[PDB]
């Protein structure tokens, strides 16, 4: 009853040629009906969203903290001496940096010198198109102390005792809050409170807060932070090759072969945390520079 | 080697009845007056065996429970389990971090096949619990003569070559062969099929050892007088014996329904796997290693396997059989109440099924003239004229004139279903006289009986004189009936109106064509005649010493005849009509005599007005039978006698060229013939009786149906199908509600399989476009296993869109439950509608909060990846792993709000398949809550707090309860122009492509 | 601030719609 196939009357695989021509033209024609309803409607969704700003922004409430070396499991495990062993992180933190070269930054219409001191918040008019395209502060490697050099192609970082940048997350028209001059135990900081958003790390218990000895962070001007100056975000249409601002972090005094975990927290009102996400708002880490 | 056995218990029986009471009493060692010895006795019953038929294969209860847990539906959800598992094994021991989506799958659909085993179960037990509380089975003791004693015992503790005595009400315990009888007519109803009580002689009549006279019969009952007999066959060895064990060791087959859900699995299965492996292929092609493309295989295989249907089926069924068993028509097979939908072919049982299987006063001869009297079970016909006098007469003369009487109980009980003492002919006229003449009570001792002259064995004739209470004469009434031809003989004078009239030929031979008349309707007719006696030549003090000649033999007064036969049920004929009119062929199996088989089909509807047989053309034409052609004749006859020397070919072609067919005279073994020669033809076969010779018939047949109290309990347990109020009109309520319930199951079954495109689709795009996956698992399970539910099981409260008794009886080559056609819809055109206003949802969800669709693109490498917790958006944003994935789950849970969207319609287009919406009409309440319940269950999913901690199913922003909406209203708007054209136009297209 | 959302109000809004329209769905198959 399975050999169906084929008869002296005409069928094929179950039914005749002028059937399969009727079915299949039909076929086509629904299904390109089909497809042209769905791309209308989708083109009115596309009518109902505007170039300049996304319409929900709620989900991206509390910024995350990330770093540059995108570690596979948040965990920097690697040799002092093995080259190839550190490799992975070298070529993640120059692919990362490529683009803050003073050679990157050269066209003044698009650049503009912020300054050599965190100051107050740059709002350039509103998000509309009435205006051209916006300028994008600045932001040369010479701020990140050790951490940057000058190197050549090859950014020759810190073997013994590493370096790990971190970073705020890109939030259109997201204008960040240090917290007040009335700090709830904030972990020994700077008095430059009010122009730039603080992020303190330490350990996460015990043991992890006395492997870690000292560290040492780096920043605008000097500050363990992000300066406002830079904030808030105009998006990609509208600020193309927009550099965020970065911060450093160097762990001077660590226990060699020995995997210490360390939580870089940033603090201010506008930054929220979560239990559920251990990157919105604090970051983590793994380190173990095993000899 | 049981074949050969089984093959030894379908050949008919022999015996060695036709024996000299010497020979048979040296074969058996036994006295013919004394019996046997005690000893003799109790060695026999410890040699073979207690005389009763060993119990029924005892079934454990666990054993049907594994069974339940199995077939073919749960064996598929099975086989999804298992690669579940499978697939879960090569994730975990393989990728880091696994997932543990498969082992939460798995495990659930373990759940639902145990749940569905359980429920099912539970149903089926019922049934065969409310069943075991009818087994009202009687210990009954027998009279058996041994050692020259009589003793009454135990019918297990009887024994072979034994005499035994039997008394008129006692149920004849073994099978015995009769040495002396007196007057003993005995009841062989229940094993042969014969409707008038068969007397029993000692002396051989027929090489058959069922028409023969010289045998009792195990199960059967003595209906009156007495008689002797040595037992020749005990316990399982007897005739009813080897008939059970026969019905015990016969194949039930496999029923319309399971082959359809068969079918049904093929083709899902097949498009299945179809998918699976050309995705599977194409995955390869692309870049996903071994590893990962098999767990897209078993994805996409498993995912396509309904794993709801499985209950919602099964709910359907058991709805079904639940309005079976409010009109008391238990169905001990929770797909058996499907069968009789299907069924072309109805092998009925005349004697007990067809028939009330009871003497029934049928037809009266008053004045010349025939008047039929009400032959209903439950006294619902047209009352003749009780008025004249002629009337009065007659039924005193059959109210005094019968030796029949009510018994101790029979007060409360109704006028025909009460026991009445005597011959079935008397209590038959006793029941007609207690229910139109008032009361036979008072009517009786209002004549005092003087002498009386029962029946005799030669020239048959019962009459009896009795005194006078009328205030106007003191004459005698001297009353008599019996065979016509002998009141013909001993009658000169006639009655009409009041008076008399001579023997003139003139109205004499207008009885004698009367007399043919109801003779020929295969009657039994008795002539009634009374006669005043001078009281000047016998005196109120002359007593009529029952010797000589003191009542004139001739010059009597014959007042009519009364035919008396059994009649069939009330709403049987009506039923025949209704399953003829729906296309079911009817065919009635009895082995009664053809006499009265022809005519009761005559009578019910198995053989038409009109048509006439080979031997009714073969009387027209006055021409030898060999003659005329069987072409000619539509209905036809077969007679067991000649069925016995028959081919296969020869009934097929009995079968194929004859509409109207009775098979008389048939074998238990036969029945079963003849129902399996309705089956080779292809056909669905139920099969309807009651005797112990249905029980073969009744467990072969694709559905047997059985009298919950005029029937055997043999065929009752071999049956399919109970009627306890033995209402055949159930048969009527049955073919309507099976295919009632074969098109809802279409319905529900197309609406289930509708929402697996927007189920699956998600999953195929992710791999091909490497885009966010759009709908999770879990969610998948909120629409299979949660809001659809009920609108699947509303599916089952449609009613008709059509006359469907009107359709002809669906062919099971042809019109199958799911067809290409369904798969054209809910596959084909439906569900894709429903999978694109998915994906609508999908990126407007994604679009709004910054991913823009086009953006989202290859987008799922680092989607997915939990470390990547800057994965930047169309807007430059920077999005966290957890805050991405809050917007996949809460675009998974709009997702699944946009399936129940889609359904809406969806449910409402398939609530009619061919009527409008507005024609067929929204007023399922069942369907109406099945809206609200989904609707606000999945709002429930979605705003409940704590889902996004429990389902990760989190709320959704109002806008999106209406992406879906215009897919819907399409949906529903293509669906209605769609049946408006197969209305229009029911010639070809729409309707050989979509309309399934 | 744009970045906040009445998460609660659309919430505790859905809920009473997941109740009042299955009440009404039990007396919709209650006719009584
Ligand atoms: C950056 O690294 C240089 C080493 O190349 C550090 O310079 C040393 O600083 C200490 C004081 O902390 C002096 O005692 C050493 O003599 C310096 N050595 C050299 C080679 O310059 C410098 O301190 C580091 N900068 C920061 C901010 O930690
Ligand atoms: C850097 O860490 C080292 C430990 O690795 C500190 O030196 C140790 O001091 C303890 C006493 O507290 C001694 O018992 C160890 O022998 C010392 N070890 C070494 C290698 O010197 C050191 O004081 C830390 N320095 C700074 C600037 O934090
Ligand atoms: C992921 C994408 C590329 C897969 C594309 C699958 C499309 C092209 C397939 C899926 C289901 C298919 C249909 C399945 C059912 C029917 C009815 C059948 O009697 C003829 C073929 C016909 C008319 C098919 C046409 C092609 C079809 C629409
Ligand atoms: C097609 C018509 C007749 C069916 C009626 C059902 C429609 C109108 C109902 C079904 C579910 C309903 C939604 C249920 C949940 C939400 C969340 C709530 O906080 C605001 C209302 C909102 C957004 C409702 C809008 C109206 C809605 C879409
Ligand atoms: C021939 C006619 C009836 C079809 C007209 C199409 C209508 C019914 C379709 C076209 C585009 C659709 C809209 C597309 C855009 C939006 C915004 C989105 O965030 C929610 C869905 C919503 C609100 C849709 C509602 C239904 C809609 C207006
Ligand atoms: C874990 C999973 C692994 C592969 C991808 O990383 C996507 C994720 C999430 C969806 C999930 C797959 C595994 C197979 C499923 C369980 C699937 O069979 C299925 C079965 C029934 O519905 C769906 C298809 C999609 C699926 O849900
Ligand atoms: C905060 O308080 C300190 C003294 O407690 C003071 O030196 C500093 O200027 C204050 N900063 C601001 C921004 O008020
Ligand atoms: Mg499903
Ligand atoms: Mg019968
Ligand atoms: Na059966």
């Amino acid at each position: 009853k399975k050999f169906i196939w084929n008869s002296e009357k005409k069928e094929f695989l179950g039914r005749t040629g002028g059937s399969w021509f009727k079915i299949l033209l039909f076929y086509v024609i629904f299904y390109g009906c089909l497809a042209g309803i769905f791309i209308g409607t989708i083109q009115v969704m596309l009518l109902t969203i505007s170039e300049f700003k996304p319409t929900y922004q709620d989900r991206v409430a509390p910024p995350g903290l990330t770093q540059i070396p995108q570690s596979q499991k948040t965990e920097i495990s690697f040799r002092p001496n093995d080259p190839q062993s550190y490799e992975s992180y070298v070529v993640s933190i120059v692919r990362f940096l490529e683009k803050y070269k003073d050679l990157a930054q050269k066209d003044d219409m698009i650049f503009e010198d912020c300054g050599n001191v965190p100051s107050e918040l740059k709002e350039r008019g509103e998000y509309n198109n009435e205006r051209g395209e916006r300028k994008v502060c600045r932001f040369r490697l010479e701020w990140l102390g050790n951490c940057s050099g000058l190197n050549d192609e090859t950014y020759g970082y810190k073997d013994g005792k590493p370096c790990v940048i971190i970073k705020l997350n890109r939030v259109l028209g997201f204008k960040p809050k240090p917290p007040k001059n009335e700090s709830l135990e904030t972990y020994p900081v700077m008095k430059y409170n009010p122009y730039v958003l603080p992020v303190h790390c330490t350990g996460k218990r015990d043991e992890d807060k006395e492997k870690v000895g000292t560290m040492e962070y780096f920043g605008l001007g000097g500050y363990p932070g992000f300066p406002l100056q830079y904030y808030p975000y105009y998006g990609k249409l509208l600020q193309p090759k927009y550099l965020q601002p970065l911060m450093a972090v160097q762990f001077t005094n660590l226990t060699m072969d020995t995997e210490i975990r360390i939580e870089c927290k940033a603090y201010g009102e506008n930054i929220g945390y979560s239990e559920k996400d251990r990157f919105q708002g604090r970051f983590d880490v793994k380190i173990e520079v095993k000899s | 080697k049981e074949r050969d056995m089984d093959e030894l218990k379908k050949e008919v029986s022999m015996d060695d009845h036709k024996l000299s009471l010497d020979e048979l009493h040296r074969k058996y060692g036994t006295d013919l007056s004394r019996g046997l010895t005690p000893a003799r006795a109790a060695e026999i019953l410890a040699r073979d065996g207690p005389n009763a038929l060993t119990p029924p294969p005892t079934t454990p209860e666990w054993v049907k429970f594994c069974r339940q847990l199995f077939g073919g539906f749960s064996m598929l959800l099975w086989i999804g389990a298992i690669l579940c598992f499978l697939a879960y094994g090569i994730q975990a021991a393989t990728e880091e971090e696994p997932q543990n989506d498969n082992l939460y799958l798995g495990v659930v659909l373990s759940a639902v096949v145990i749940i569905t085993g359980c429920f099912s179960y539970y149903q089926e037990a019922k049934s065969s619990k409310i069943m075991e509380s009818f087994k009202n089975m009687v210990p009954q003791q027998a009279l058996v003569i041994r050692n020259g004693e009589k003793m009454s015992i135990n019918a297990e503790e009887v024994v072979v070559g034994d005499l035994v005595e039997v008394k008129g009400g006692d149920r004849i315990p073994a099978d015995l062969r009769i040495i002396s009888a007196n007057g003993c007519k005995v009841d062989n109803s229940s094993l042969t099929g014969e409707s008038e009580p068969q007397t029993r002689s000692p002396d051989f009549t027929n090489e058959n050892p069922l028409e023969t006279r010289n045998i009792a019969f195990f199960s059967t009952n003595c209906v009156e007088g007495t008689a002797r007999g040595i037992v020749v066959y005990t316990g399982d060895r007897t005739v009813m014996g080897r008939i059970a064990t026969l019905a015990s060791g016969l194949e039930g087959g496999q029923t319309p329904i399971a082959a359809e859900i068969e079918h049904f699995i093929h083709i899902i299965t097949g498009v299945a796997v179809f998918l699976g492996v050309s995705f599977f292929i194409l995955s390869l092609i692309l870049e996903y290693t071994w590893l990962e493309a098999v767990i897209f295989l078993i994805g996409i295989i498993v995912a396509n396997v309904p794993e709801g249907l499985l209950a919602t089926v099964t709910v359907c069924l058991t709805l079904t059989a639940k309005r079976m068993a409010r009109k008391n028509c238990l169905v001990k097979n929770l797909e058996a109440v499907e069968t009789l939908g299907s069924t072309s072919t109805i092998c009925s049982d005349k004697t007990g099924t067809l028939t009330q299987n009871r003497m029934t006063v049928a037809h009266m001869w008053s004045d010349n003239q025939i008047h039929e009297a009400d032959t209903t079970e439950n006294q619902s016909g047209v009352s003749f004229d009780k008025t004249s006098a002629t009337w009065l007469a007659l039924s005193r003369i059959a109210g005094l004139c019968n030796r029949a009487v009510f018994q101790a109980n029979q007060e409360n009980l109704p006028i025909l279903k009460r026991a009445v003492a005597g011959d079935a002919s008397e209590s038959a006229l006793l029941k007609c006289i207690e229910l139109c003449c008032g009361s036979v009570k008072e009517m009786r001792e209002r004549y005092t009986k003087i002498v009386e002259i029962p029946f005799n064995s030669t020239n048959k004739y019962q009459l009896s004189i009795h005194k006078n209470p009328n205030t106007a004469e003191p004459r005698h009434l001297l009353v008599m009936k019996g065979a016509p031809e002998r009141i013909l003989d001993r009658c000169s004078s006639i009655l009409i109106h009041g008076k008399e009239q001579p023997l003139d030929e003139e109205l004499k031979d207008a009885f004698q064509n009367a007399y043919l008349e109801l003779g020929g309707l295969g009657e039994r007719v008795l002539g009634f005649c009374h006669l005043f006696l001078p009281d000047e030549q016998f005196p109120e003090g002359f007593q009529f010493d029952t010797d000589d000649v003191n009542f004139p033999l001739d010059n009597l007064c014959f007042v009519g005849l009364i035919s008396m036969i059994d009649p069939p049920r009330a709403a049987v004929p009506d039923a025949v009509g209704k399953c003829r009119s729906a296309g079911i062929k009817v065919i009635m199996v009895t082995g009664d005599h053809p006499i009265t088989a022809k005519a009761i089909a005559k009578g019910v509807g198995i053989i038409s007005e009109g048509n006439e047989t080979v031997e009714d053309i073969a009387a027209r034409l006055n021409i030898p039978v060999s003659q005329v052609n069987p072409r000619d004749a539509k209905a036809c006859v077969v007679h067991g006698s000649d069925l016995k020397d028959m081919t296969s070919e020869q009934l097929d072609d009995i079968l194929k060229y004859h509409t109207e067919i009775v098979f008389a005279r048939t074998s238990p073994q036969q029945k079963l013939i003849i129902v399996e020669g309705c089956q080779r033809q292809g056909a669905i076969v139920a099969v309807t009786g009651d005797g112990v010779n249905d029980s073969p018939a009744s467990k072969k047949a694709d559905i047997g149906v059985a009298m919950g109290i005029a029937g055997s309990d043999v065929s009752k347990q071999a049956a399919d199908m109970i009627l306890l109020d033995d209402n055949f009109a159930s048969i009527v309520t049955g073919v309507e509600e099976g295919r009632l319930i074969f098109d809802n199951l279409k319905k529900s079954i197309a609406y289930t399989l509708t929402s697996n495109i927007p189920e699956i689709t998600p999953f195929l795009i992710f791999i091909i476009a490497n885009i966010p996956l759009p709908l999770g698992t879990v969610t998948i399970l909120c629409i299979d296993l949660g809001t659809d539910m009920v609108p699947a099981i509303s599916l089952a409260y449609e009613q008709a869109e059509s006359d469907i008794m009107k359709r002809q009886p669906r062919n099971p080559k042809t019109d199958k439950l799911v067809n290409e056609q369904l798969i054209s819809m809910a596959y084909g055109q439906i569900g894709m509608i429903q999978a694109l206003g998915g994906f609508f949802t999908y990126f407007v969800i994604l679009a709004e909060n910054g991913f823009l669709p086009i953006h989202l693109l290859g987008l799922r490498v680092n989607w997915d990846d939990r470390w990547i917790n800057d994965v930047e958006d169309s807007y430059g944003q920077q999005w966290t792993y957890e805050q991405r994935k809050i917007v996949e789950f809460t675009c998974h849970t709009p997702f699944f709000v946009t399936i129940v969207v889609v359904q809406w319609a969806d449910l409402v287009i398939c609530k009619t398949r061919r009527n409008s919406v507005f024609q067929q009409g929204m007023k399922n309440k069942i369907l109406i809550f099945g809206l609200f319940e989904e609707t606000a269950l999945a709002a429930f999913l979605s705003y409940c707090p704590g889902m996004g901690v429990a389902l990760r199913m989190y709320p959704l922003k109002p806008t999106w309860w209406f992406c879906a909406f215009p897919y819907s209203l399409l949906i529903f708007v293509y669906d209605e122009v769609r049946k408006l054209i197969i209305r229009r136009r029911p010639g070809g297209w729409v309707e050989k492509e979509t309309y399934y | 601030d744009p970045f906040y959302y009445d998460y609660e109000t659309v919430r505790n809004g859905g809920l009473i719609f997941a109740a009042l329209a299955f009440i009404v769905g039990l007396i919709i198959i209650l006719s009584k």
